[PDB]
DNA sequence: TTTGAAAAGCAAGCATAAAAGATCTAAACATAAAATCTGTA
DNA sequence: TACAGATTTTATGTTTAGATCTTTTATGCTTGCTTTTCAAA
């Protein structure tokens, strides 16, 4: 058989097509799910990854500071949890099903906070004070496809491996159909919510249309960007479902987010260790060296990112970044190598925020090559004149002719014009370009600097400017030879 | 309801010949069992001709384009005149594979659809008379190595007036590359239906070039020669020899018709031949009388409408001048030879004086009126033998009872009718259609659709719709048409809407925008906006 | 039958088919194998959100296909079929029944009626008025009322 | 034989239909590995 | 029970038919002005 295409990659998961409505006789055939070895959760690639070390790593007194400020490694999240975990308590204890809805910007703790309420959850459920639930983690950007969740969140519940349409009515007839008496609590959380948003909202309308079912016994903590993220991209019905008393994750202000940096650097601020001087290594209690960490820089760091963010990871990221830079000049000047007070000032904790502040377009345009300026001031000279804010290549061709034959007694512009356009060669002819005229072109627009629209006629295509003109022109203002014409 | 749907089947109940009775109903159900089995056996005799002249002229058509085909470059053949239904046979070429691609403008909307469906078919052949492969050019390279004979490609274009000629052209440049393997021969088959002047200013020069180094033209239609059609006609005379005659204007509206049509103008000949026997032997009583066996019931009505006839009153005047059943039944054996003289001219004209190019039905036409003569003083090969090959036509009494003739318009109303006059004299008119026989209201009031016809006509280009509905208001009558709605009185909303002062103004505004979009919907008329309805203007003249 | 549960909207019939036999297993592609399984035979069928049996990217016409080929099946002679389609207003021939929002003593006499069974009513009169009045006008959840009282 | 006067032609300007195409999607056509259903055995 | 084959399910790739929106260009209405034959004297 004569094949017209072949697909000779395919890779098809092992996963059935019976859902769980077809595997019992009647409803009140189903037995108790809680007592079932496989039901509700009823790592072996650790070992790939480790390797016998045969150098002592040199950790200096930087290098605890940096690793203290990691994101991986609350004293301002008090309301926030008092809310979700009443909320979910209370939907454990009276075996309902409900929805929490949680909404911020990006870094202000509510991961964090979701997941230290499951945790303080799982403690009471612990020591029986509320029925024993499952904890289910559904993030929409760590899925390949969205219908995936349906694929997951079964596999959490019975242990199956279904596809998604079977494991979706799987889910349904689980949550509709099932008693609670036969059952237990699951307890969901539906991380980035705006990844499992589709054209058609199948999923978004499942997830909090099991929560309104009575016997689901099922907690849904949806989390988001936006308080608004329902009313804008979701229908009437799963606006109404999610409901309207939705928590917000303000962003940090300053004295938030310096707890957080203190509370992260509360045992090895102002302590002692003993370092020895040959090499650098340092260890928490030769010489005792004092390290310290002023107060007044983690303050104005905490004072500029909350006016900006509010992100925690930002304030953590900017003091590893001064640690980061101390520890470079540190090393540089002990001649400290790979194998009596040291204070992170707060000089350092400006030059890690103005590294993020200070715009390269400027310094990258004035190095540039003399025609790739020419360029940039002939498309400066055209918006001057026609004030289009798109100009034709031809006419930045001509301009750049005209900017030449004017200028031709510049004392700069007589030893150049040779090279534009012979190459600084007899045996080369005039040229119609500039020598390197779509080298230059290319490197504007890989740069982002230009935009170019997409035709094959290379005269009447236009381009345009994708950055500011002030700093264009503050950049031809920096040449001297640009500046004199 | 299935009336609100797309498509539905329906099976009718059930609790036999579409011939009926002639002679106003006089004739008996013999006759009539008679003339279907005459038609029949008439019917049957000219289409198996009809039959055997199609499948000759298909494998003659085979023939010469295997002759042309088999006798670094491709083998081009222009068919011209080609409507692109020939079947193109090839033969097995021992050690060698002779593969048929056939490419249609629908099956190449770019070069890479073109090239993939001929490497499928290429690859689908081979393996069906000899792993997969990419379908792809390189086939053609390693075709030796997978298959262990060689190769040779013919490709039919169907209708290539119709194709993309920027896509065939890069085809024939990507063809072009298979030149460098030792092992493959293509040949090309250029369908053209309009000419080659169209198809040459339309590829560039580099590819003319390359089509220049061996072609061949060959023009094979139906119009070629005038060979296939007038053995057709032919052998619609020699079914009829003996027993029908053909009228003049039969023959001079057969050339007429076949003159507008170049295609297919064989087919639509066969059709007409069709109709006229058809409407023959659905009219005439007479028609069971073209055999001797059936002149043993010739009753009353029969001698009573044979006495009606033109040539047999000229007959009895002569013999008045001068000086009935068994008299009619003398004039059944004669020859009427026509037909046969005809043929004798057409083979006199073929295989002594080396003449094809000549039309049998306008030579019938001339033999019919007379005008033989100043037919043959064309090609100046005839002076010294057109005294034999003159005959005078022959005039026989009772001929026209016994005669495909067009004088009614019968055969210009069923196979090439006005369709828009017909609409427009249908339209304008109107009392040609309904019968003169709501009792008072429709000797005074037009169809609203006739009525409104008269003024769509008298109108000019651009038609405001509301002045267009004032004069429409202004031709009914109000009191008529009051009266005529309150005619039925178990209708109390028509009744308590007719009391209504102005029930009259809702009453011809509703006819009027129901005529309206009766003719949006025929096509009249048509809105000058999308989002308005305010101006209308016409698309329709009577007497184009 | 809800329909979001649906893979495609075409399949409604043999959804139609599956919630009623045990048996025989026939393919339904339209609705005329749907009527003539139900034509030697009553059948209701209920379809919550039938909004979702419109086709996207689909002309007006093409749109609204499959959804009539379920309401004419309704409209024909001899066949034992009735639907009730409950669907929602806000995301958009058969008999319409509208449920209009509620009102403040509706939810009123819905909020005590449903707490009767609670032994003591934690809740002031005037503050459940308050809130119903809160929640009321267009688009009148009782969904939002309970979410305020259970915030309350 | 004129004669004025209404039908018709030309031009500029602006609102607007319409062509051309960029972008995208649904559906027909096509393949294919795992699960599931028959079907004897 | 039980295994071999047939069919279904789920999943993805290929190609065609068609919808929708955007942009530039043609066209038609409006107003003013000038040419040119036409019914009447
Ligand atoms: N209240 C807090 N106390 C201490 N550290 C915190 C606090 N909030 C946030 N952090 C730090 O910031 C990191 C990022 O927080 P988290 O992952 O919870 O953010 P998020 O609000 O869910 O943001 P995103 O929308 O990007 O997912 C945490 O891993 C932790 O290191
Ligand atoms: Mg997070």
């Amino acid at each position: 058989v004569i094949r017209k295409f072949t697909k000779k990659n395919v890779a098809r998961a092992k996963k059935k097509y019976t859902p769980f409505s077809k595997r019992f006789k009647s409803i009140a055939a189903i037995p108790d799910l809680t007592s079932l070895p496989e039901f509700y959760g009823n790592s072996r690639f650790e070992n790939k990854l480790k390797t016998t070390q045969k150098h002592q790593i040199v950790e200096t007194i930087f290098s605890k500071v940096k690793k203290q400020l990691n994101s991986s490694y609350l004293p301002a999240r008090e309301n926030e949890f008092a809310s979700i975990y009443l909320s979910a308590y209370s939907a454990i204890e009276s075996d309902s099903a409900t929805t929490i809805y949680v909404a911020g910007t990006p870094g202000v703790g509510k991961t964090l906070t979701v997941r230290e309420v499951v945790k303080e959850l799982l403690s009471s459920s612990a020591q029986r004070e509320i029925p024993d639930f499952l904890y289910v983690e559904i993030n929409g950007l760590k899925m390949v496809k969205p219908t995936d969740c349906y694929e997951t969140l079964w596999n959490k519940v019975s242990g199956e491996r279904l596809t998604w349409a079977a494991s979706m009515e799987s889910l349904e007839f689980y949550f509709k159909r099932v008693p609670k008496n036969k059952k237990k609590t699951i307890v969901v959380l539906l991380d980035e919510l705006d990844a499992m948003v589709t054209k058609s909202q199948d999923i978004m309308y499942n997830f909090f249309n099991w929560t309104t079912y009575e016997n689901a016994k099922l907690i849904v903590i949806a989390v988001a960007n936006t308080m608004d993220l329902p009313e804008r991209q979701l229908g009437n019905k799963i606006t109404s479902r999610i409901g309207f008393t939705r928590i917000m994750f303000t962003g940090y202000t300053h004295e938030e987010l310096k707890n957080i940096i203190d509370l992260r650097l509360k045992g090895l601020n102002d302590s002692f260790f003993y370092v020895d001087t040959k090499t650098g290594n340092a260890i928490l209690i030769v010489r005792k060296v004092r390290l310290r960490m002023s107060a007044d820089a983690i303050e104005i760091a905490s004072r500029k990112v909350a006016s900006v963010s509010g992100d925690a990871r930002r304030a953590l990221k900017v003091c590893k970044r001064a640690a980061e830079i101390a520890e470079k000049h540190y090393m540089a000047k002990h001649g400290y190598g790979y194998d009596g007070v040291q204070t992170v000032h707060i000089t350092h904790v400006m030059k890690a925020l103005n590294e993020t502040l200070n715009s390269h377009v400027i310094t990258f345009m004035t190095r540039l090559s003399f025609t790739a300026k020419l360029f940039i001031y002939a498309l400066l000279n055209l918006m001057k004149k026609n004030g289009s804010q798109e100009q034709e290549l031809g006419d930045i061709v001509d301009e750049i002719k005209l900017l030449i034959e004017v200028n031709g007694s510049n004392k700069f512009v007589m030893e150049i014009a040779k090279t534009l356009f012979q190459q600084g060669s007899d045996n080369i002819s005039e040229q119609l370009r500039i020598i390197s005229w779509d080298f230059v072109l290319n490197q504007l627009l890989d740069a982002g600097i230009l935009f170019k629209q997409t035709m094959k006629n290379d005269r009447i295509c236009c381009v345009k400017l994708n950055i500011s003109v002030e700093e264009a022109k503050r950049a031809m203002n920096e040449d001297e030879t640009l500046r004199n014409l | 309801a299935d009336a609100q749907r797309s498509h539905y089947t329906v099976y009718p109940s059930l609790p036999h010949i579409p011939f009926v009775k002639l002679l106003s109903g006089k004739e008996s159900e013999v006759n009539v069992e008679k003339r279907w089995e005459l038609y029949h056996q008439l019917h049957s005799h000219f289409h198996d001709q009809v039959d055997h002249i199609i499948d000759n002229i298909e494998a003659d058509l085979k023939a010469e384009i295997s002759d042309l085909l088999y006798s670094r470059c491709f083998n081009t053949i222009f068919l011209l005149g080609s409507d692109s239904t020939t079947k193109i046979e090839l033969k097995d070429e021992s050690s060698r594979y002779n593969v048929l691609i056939e490419l249609t403008p629908k099956e190449s909307p770019n070069v890479r659809m073109m090239l993939r469906r001929s490497m499928y078919k290429l690859y689908s052949a081979a393996d069906a008379e000899e792993n997969d492969v990419s379908y792809d050019l390189s086939l053609v390279e390693n075709f030796k190595r997978l298959f262990g004979k060689d190769l040779a490609m013919v490709f039919n274009f169907k209708d290539v007036d119709s194709i993309n000629f920027n896509t065939l052209d890069n085809f024939i440049i990507l063809l072009k590359s298979a030149f460098k393997y030792d092992h493959v021969k293509i040949s090309l088959i250029f369908n053209i239906n309009t000419n080659l002047s169209n198809i040459e200013k339309n590829l560039r020069q580099s590819t003319i070039r390359l089509l220049k180094r061996n072609y061949h033209k060959l023009d094979v239609s139906s119009n070629k020669g005038f060979k296939y059609g007038n053995q057709i006609f032919q052998s619609f005379l020699d079914t009829v020899d003996g027993k029908l005659n053909l009228s003049d204007r039969f023959v001079e509206f057969i050339l007429s018709k076949m003159a507008n049509n170049t295609n297919h103008n064989l087919q639509l000949l066969t059709k007409m031949l069709d109709y006229s026997l058809m409407s023959y032997f659905f009219q005439n009583a007479f028609s069971v009388f073209i055999d001797p066996v059936n002149v043993d019931f010739l009753n009353d009505d029969y001698l009573k409408i044979l006495s009606r006839c033109p040539t047999f009153m000229f007959f009895v005047e002569g013999l008045i001048k001068q000086h009935l059943e068994e008299f009619f039944v003398e004039f059944l054996v004669r020859e009427n030879p026509i037909n046969g003289h005809a043929k004798f001219v057409a083979r006199f004209l073929e295989e002594e004086l080396n003449i094809t190019n000549f039309n049998l039905i306008e030579l019938y036409h001339n033999l019919l009126i007379g005008k033989l003569d100043s037919y043959l003083d064309r090609w100046s090969a005839c002076k010294e033998y057109k005294d034999r090959l003159h005959f005078e036509p022959i005039d026989t009494i009772f001929q026209e009872l016994f005669t495909l003739d067009n004088r009614s318009g019968l055969l210009t109303q069923s196979i090439f009718p006005s369709y828009k006059s017909n609409i427009e004299d249908n339209l304008l008119s109107w009392e040609q259609v309904l019968p003169s026989l709501s009792g008072d209201l429709d000797k005074i009031m037009a169809p609203v659709l006739g009525q409104l016809f008269k003024l769509y006509r008298e109108a000019n280009m651009t038609i405001n719709i509301y002045d267009f509905y004032i004069a429409f208001r202004e031709t009914l009558p109000k009191e008529e048409i009051l009266n005529f709605i309150r005619k039925d009185p178990s209708n109390t909303k028509l009744l308590e809407l007719a009391e209504t002062p102005d029930a009259f103004d809702k009453v011809a505004l509703i006819l009027f925008m129901q005529a309206i979009f009766a003719f949006e919907n025929m096509g009249l008329i048509k809105f000058q906006s999308t989002k308005s309805y305010d101006l209308v203007e016409k698309c329709v003249w009577r007497g184009i | 039958i809800n329909c979001i549960s649906l893979g495609e909207p075409s399949s409604i019939f043999q959804k139609i088919f599956d919630s009623f036999q045990d048996g025989p297993t026939l393919q339904i592609k339209n609705m005329q194998h749907l009527q003539k399984f139900l034509e030697p035979y009553t059948f209701v069928v209920v379809l919550d959100e039938m909004d979702r049996l419109l086709h996207a990217n689909t002309s007006e016409t093409q749109s609204v296909r499959t959804i009539l080929e379920l309401f004419l099946l309704a409209k024909l002679p001899t066949v034992s079929f009735v639907l009730i389609g409950m669907a929602n207003s806000l995301d958009m021939l058969p008999q319409t029944i509208v449920f209009q929002p509620y009102t403040a003593e509706q939810m009123y006499e819905i909020v005590i009626q449903k707490m009767s069974s609670l032994p003591t009513i934690i809740f002031q009169p005037m503050a459940i008025k308050f809130a119903a009045k809160k929640c009321a006008g267009n688009t009148g959840d009782l969904r939002k009322l309970f979410d305020v009282l259970r915030g309350s």
